[PDB]
């Protein structure tokens, strides 16, 4: 599993389905947003679409 | 929004349990909004939900979960976890 280098979205894809940036296997932490509209944590994380995200990522 | 709870898990099973939780939340249509597993918080998963009952139903019979920490967690105690 990889994470978008820009938005941290988690995927097996080498390219983020949201923002088209490269993804990396080198990621840490897990935030699963089930309901972006109702999640205060998602809002603090700048997440507005459902999915799973890393907390930090590097190349 | 409001309620966030810490769910105690086995150390090292945090992400695994977050995954099972998300699946169960969707399947059972529970009012669970997000699930957070921070590396700096071993043995616990944080669950944002409408009520404590949602979290009780979420973890009901789930392996490798020990229970729910008493009391809600304030959003300010969580924010530092967002940028590791
Ligand atoms: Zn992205």
């Amino acid at each position: 599993m990889r994470a978008c280098l820009k938005c941290k979205y988690l995927t097996n894809d080498e390219i983020c389905p949201i923002c088209h940036s490269p993804t990396s296997e080198n990621w840490i932490g897990l935030l699963i947003v089930i309901n972006p509209e109702k999640s205060e944590i998602a809002k603090k994380a700048g997440i507005d679409i459902k999915g799973k995200y890393a907390l930090s990522v590097k190349e | 929004a409001h309620m966030i709870f810490a769910v105690r898990t086995m150390v090292g099973q945090e992400k695994n349990i977050a995954g099972l939780m998300a699946s169960r939340a969707e399947k059972e249509q529970l009012d669970v909004y997000s699930i957070l597993a921070s590396e700096s918080l071993k043995g616990y998963v944080l669950v944002e939900a409408e009520t404590k009952g949602d979290v009780e139903e979420l973890i009901k019979g789930m392996p490798r979960v020990r229970g729910i920490v008493p009391g809600t967690i304030a959003i300010e105690e969580i924010e530092p976890l967002l940028t590791p």
